[PDB]
């Protein structure tokens, strides 16, 4: 697993509901708010071999 | 409970004893034609006397 | 009542005598004397 | 005979008998949890993404099921997408049409390292958000792409849980002051494990009869007489003497239970570290 | 990680069929015990992954039942079948002892001697598989080709090979010689979660005697000894009646033994709880505990004696030239536990197998798979340590195997000798008056069979009159043959 | 995914028991004088001999040590599978490539 | 008939003989692999030979 | 790696004071007989790593006046806890000379 | 295995034992109050001790 | 409806007769134990009473 | 014996009627001795 | 005096002595064969050269 | 007299004091069973076809 | 086998390979070459044995 368990952490610009659209929320700082989409970025060993 | 393997009596087995009620206990029959109870009902309990 | 008169446990060496004792002495005198290397001794049941 | 004695131990708060932990233990030693930080009043996010659903709904769930008679059944807040569950293929195709989940930790919470992380369940289904009453607080928070914005792209709930760290001992504390946990740089904060000692009884159950006191010390005697059979005095270490007398009797390598008796023995490549380097002589690959 | 795949590819893929969920898109076969349903069934590591128990020494729930001797990693089985090769295709060459007692160590005198014995060439109990398979459903067919027999003839001189010979051939000089672990076995079938069974035989000269050795054994690793072929014979592998290997040896709850239906043994209130040799207490009560485990005092006390006449002076580590292998003080050893309280503990509320998580987003949900999930605390254990502090309450069950549970047939319950005073008491009297055993055991999912040896009396006696005759007088008091 | 398929030993039956019929009264075997015919041995079905020469050479000789002719092997599991005494893990610090 | 208290075996138990079909009657299988009929099946009463 | 771990998880640590270094802003205890002093404090891996006096079967010099039997590899003492469960409140049953 | 003919027990009964554990199995008791498991229950192989 | 009862042989010199009634299973305290769970009927045993 | 079929499960009570009989007595101050017997059903 | 027998044995094709594999054992447990699968009359390789 | 229920036994065992069976000392070539019907010919006891 | 086998090659130590891609060649160099099935441990172990 890499450090920190981040493989591509793209930022998801935040947003809230508002009726059959929504946009502008205050408190969620578009620029940045990042999560994975997937999974880890994970690699093998086979360490009994 | 729950035997699951069907080899059956494994217990001994004593003697049925001569009278009627230890053969079965099906419906059974009256000498001149009503069924009578079988062994497993209440019903007989007390002496049905017609 | 003793075990020792009963006769199928001398007869058997359940209870009774010794190697040392019942065979005869042709015998044991031979056997303490090849038992270095012809070792004869685990048959003949020292009773308890 | 023996003394036969019956009660309760309390072991201390500090029993620990296993190194490592039990705890995210697989997981690394440095990697963090899926946390938000908080700003003056912005929120600032790292988790990840997990459970690929279809289609969001206003403020209801995420559509993961389908029946027939046109039910899509949804996420329950308190329950799912579950932290365990996830994508087994490795062609994840996540950007298309189909939207993705998970459950990023809000910010009443303290934050840790994955390593040696606990919460614990509230809910017998799988129960991972703390109660406030009955309403377990979490909510619909909503993210979508700088690509063609405000069609969301990841709801993925929050929890309040109860966080406590069984052993960690926090090496690696960034310079965060006081009242601030989940800050921007305190995301780093790797853990170890707690030293593990181990809150046996003692060898042989030496000491639970103090022998060697003058005074307090205790009388076999007839009553007939009560002429005490028993001279104790200070010099004579009898606790010891027992103690490799059953070396010059018996095997001091068997460990027997009854009597409680087990050697304090070390391990000869723990005192004396016979070095010899190590076995590389090939590389090894990932 | 090693210590995690030493954990999930050497216990955790050993639980019974309950567990082991099939995964999906793969079918498997209907017939259950072969080597192509076994391969199929995948352990969830999410059971026993590394965070059981942890910290303690306790086998699993599902443990008390499998063998350690269906085991991949058995060091016998490291031994023998690599001994042949690591294929399919082995043309052996082996030698068979001569393990039949009565004419092993019999010495032979000089004649000409007929000799026969038969093989068994069915493939189910000829070999010993470890994971245990319709062995012969697979196809495993061995064959013989050419059978002989090796003799080695001391050269004893012709001075006293003829004396000998001559000497060896009186009433009195003859050959003699017991059975080790003289005894009857009488096999029982407890049937399939039987919480108890009575036994009786009746009304026999009890003449002389000592022990009752007794187990319990699954009745899917027994032969059918009677007959020569065996069908039924479903799993071939590591058979407790054959191998001397018994691990269902800790499944009794409660003994007992009653004479004539009437009075109990040994009667007069000389252990503490007469009527009653009660090997498991499940309950607290006012201390009948041994060793921190759940075996009493009064069955401690003559389970350490009967082998050793430990007890009464001391209970000291026994001798290392009388501690054997299958011994009874070798193998018992007891366990703990503390496990979650279910009352005290408000926030307790249980979580299942699915749903637990543990390296969350790093391992496989159900069964070894690739990354999924994502990283985030865990479930379970509640933690039994330090700050957090759950209450706990403990479990105390020991596993003892690869031994016998005696009961010397004695005054006492002291070894000392073939007969006991108490066996050849008896004799003193004449009696011959019967007895009733019940048997409080664990109940089980599979039906299972409890063995008791009556360790009676095996002597047999030959001598040879002539030159080529031999006749072997047999006797066995009691239980006799006529 | 391939996970391993999982091992078993098909081996000889240790000390090779249960490869001569014993106390199947009937499928004995006899040895009997040339001349004499009569039965040396007559066997029980009760009477077990596969538990009496197996665990009797435990009492004169020892059974850990191993052996080829007879393969009269142990059966012995180490005690940490039966019954594990689990260290939790030998981690205090990071690894890694 | 409705035990309804699960106490099992009251009853003596008398020891299996040394024979095939006393033991189990699950699935079996012939020596060279063919699955043989259980015991519970009546299609074992008459000898099949091949 | 896995001789780096034995190394650092028991021998170097059990090191005397002064050659444990205290973290960045934590707040250890004051007690050095406390669990959470020895518990917090965390010894360097540099000062005996798996490279320091290789080739020689040596107790390493502050090692040398420590207990060998506080070490958790103590199989005699490591035993008995294992015996009396894994947790804190432990309810005994215990038999004493 | 189907008996169908309801005359129960032809089987030789022999007595209980006395102890706990040979009587029933319904849901018992612990002498302060929290019920303690039936024999039927593989919970009861363990000394549970508070 | 039957149970077939037998005890196995020995004298019977100087025995008087017998007494045989029924009992509800609850109505029975297994007395040989100290404490006997799962003896809940507190309703006046005839096994004692 | 032949019993009437009820639902709640009955367990039977056998009760022979051989003697029992105790017998005391004592030599000295602070002993006593009981030999006593039941016969049949007696305890050798 | 011992025995000694000779022949032939088969042991099935269920034996596997040593666990895991011997076949490409040091893969990552996920990893494919370079290969290709028709889409509708048409193959589009995943390999490497 | 008129059984006709007579050919469904199997195998006939017996014993006296439940250790030595009869007719003892290996009389029979099967002397622990009777063996009345035999539904496995094997080597092959079906006498009279 | 060598007489009896059919299709018995005689691949040698330089044209001998599993593990193709994640083994270096001819030493404990680092490795190269293409993931690709094994070919040279015939198996003795199931149906083609």
């Amino acid at each position: 697993f890499p450090l920190g368990g981040s493989a591509a952490t793209d930022t998801y610009s935040g947003i809230k509901a508002n009726g059959q659209t929504w946009t502008a929320d205050d408190n969620y700082a578009d620029r940045g708010a990042e999560i994975e989409s997937g999974n880890i970025f994970a690699m093998e060993i086979n360490l009994a071999a | 409970v729950s035997f699951k393997g069907g080899v059956f009596s494994p217990y001994l087995t004593t003697r049925l004893p001569a009278w009627a009620g230890v053969r079965q206990n099906v419906m059974g029959s009256n000498v001149d034609g009503r069924p009578v109870a079988p062994a497993n009902s209440a019903t007989l309990t007390y002496a049905t006397v017609g | 009542a003793t075990p020792s008169m009963m006769p199928q446990w001398s007869y058997m060496h359940i209870a009774g005598q010794d190697a040392s004792e019942y065979l005869s002495p042709g015998l044991v005198q031979f056997a303490r004397a090849t038992d270095t290397y012809f070792s004869l001794g685990n048959k003949f049941r020292n009773p308890t | 005979t023996y003394f036969d004695i019956r009660g309760v131990l309390d072991r201390g708060p500090s029993f620990k008998p296993y190194s490592g932990t039990a705890y995210n233990s697989l997981a690394p030693k440095t990697a963090p949890n899926p946390c938000e930080w908080k700003d003056n009043n912005k929120i600032k996010v790292r988790g990840q993404a997990p459970f690929i659903g279809t289609n969001i709904n206003k403020d209801n769930g995420i559509q993961i099921g389908t029946d027939t008679t046109n039910q899509p059944i949804y996420a329950d807040k308190t329950y799912q997408p579950e932290p365990q569950v996830g994508q087994t293929q490795w062609n994840s195709e996540v950007g298309a049409a189909q939207k993705v989940a998970g459950r990023v930790l809000k910010d009443t919470t303290p934050m840790l390292p994955c390593y040696g992380s606990y919460a614990k369940p509230t809910n017998e289904k799988g129960g991972q958000a703390s109660l406030i009453t009955l309403t377990s607080d979490v909510n619909l928070q909503f993210f979508a792409l700088p690509s063609t914005p405000n069609e969301p792209k990841a709801v993925l709930y929050a929890e309040n849980v109860s966080i406590e760290a069984p052993d960690t001992h926090l090496v690696y504390k960034p310079d965060v002051a006081q009242g601030t946990i989940s800050s921007a740089d305190l995301l780093t904060q790797q853990a170890a494990p707690n030293r593990p000692n181990y809150i046996g009884f003692r060898d042989n159950f030496i000491g639970l009869m103090y022998y060697n006191s003058t005074g307090n010390m205790g009388v076999l005697a007839g009553q007939a007489s009560q002429l005490n059979a028993v001279v104790d005095l200070q010099d004579r270490n009898t606790e010891l003497s027992y103690q490799l007398m059953l070396d010059a009797l018996g095997d001091r390598s068997r460990y027997f239970s009854m009597w409680n008796q087990a050697v304090d023995s070390y391990d000869p490549d723990v005192r004396i570290i016979e070095n010899h380097g190590v076995e590389d002589e090939l590389p090894n690959y990932c | 990680n090693l210590w995690r795949s030493f954990l999930y590819s050497n216990v955790a893929l050993y639980l019974p069929d309950s567990y082991k969920i099939t995964p999906d898109n793969i079918t498997l076969p209907e017939n259950k015990n072969t080597y192509a349903y076994m391969n199929g069934r995948v352990a969830v590591p999410s059971a026993l992954d590394t965070y059981v128990n942890i910290g303690a020494r306790w086998s699993p729930d599902p443990m008390d039942n499998v063998n350690p001797f269906n085991h991949h990693r058995n060091a016998g089985l490291r031994y023998r079948s690599m001994l042949l090769g690591n294929g399919r295709y082995v043309p052996f060459h082996i030698q068979v002892p001569q393990k039949f007692f009565a004419i092993k160590n019999l010495l032979l005198l000089p004649g000409s001697y007929t000799y026969e014995w038969n093989f068994r060439k069915d493939v189910n109990m000829i070999l010993q598989s470890s994971l245990g398979n319709d062995l012969r459903v697979d196809g495993a067919s061995v064959r013989f080709d050419s059978i002989n027999l090796y003799a080695n003839f001391f050269p004893m001189a012709h001075n006293t090979a003829s004396t000998l010979e001559a000497m060896l051939r009186n009433d009195t000089n003859d050959q003699s010689f017991n059975d080790y672990l003289c005894a009857a076995n009488m096999l029982y079938p407890i049937p399939s979660n039987a919480t108890s069974v009575p036994i009786s035989i009746p009304s026999r000269n009890w003449a002389a005697f000592r022990g009752w050795s007794f187990t319990r054994l699954k009745t899917k690793e027994t032969p059918s000894l009677g007959s020569g072929f065996d069908p039924y014979f479903t799993y071939s592998g590591s058979v407790p009646y054959l191998d001397g290997t018994f691990y269902l040896n800790h499944t009794f709850k409660k003994v007992s033994i009653m004479f004539d239906s009437s009075v109990s043994w040994p009667g007069n209130d000389r252990l503490l709880t007469p009527n009653e040799f009660e090997i498991k207490r499940t309950v607290d009560g006012e201390g009948y505990n041994v060793a921190q485990c759940n075996m009493t005092k009064d069955w401690f006390l003559i389970q350490m004696l009967s082998h050793y006449n430990i007890g009464y002076q001391g209970f000291y580590v026994p001798e290392s030239y009388k501690d054997r292998m299958y011994s009874f003080f070798r193998n018992f050893q007891p366990m703990s536990r503390q496990v979650v309280n279910t009352t005290t503990y408000k926030e307790y509320q249980n979580v299942t197998l699915p749903f637990q998580h543990n390296n969350s987003g790093f391992v496989g949900y159900m069964g070894p798979t690739m990354r999924e999930g994502q990283a985030y605390p865990a479930n379970y254990p509640y933690p039994l340590i330090g700050q957090t502090a759950v209450p706990s309450l403990t479990q105390k069950k020991f596993l003892c195997d690869r031994t016998m549970w005696r009961i010397p047939f004695s005054s006492n319950f002291m070894s000392m000798g073939a007969l006991t005073d108490l066996g050849q008491n008896m004799l003193y009297a004449n009696s011959a008056h019967a007895l009733d055993m019940t048997f409080e055991v664990d109940p089980m999912d599979e039906p299972t069979l409890l063995y008791v040896l009556f360790e009676v009396f095996d002597v047999v006696r030959i001598h040879q009159p002539h030159r080529g005759v031999i006749e072997a007088v047999y006797l066995r008091t009691p239980f006799s043959a006529g």
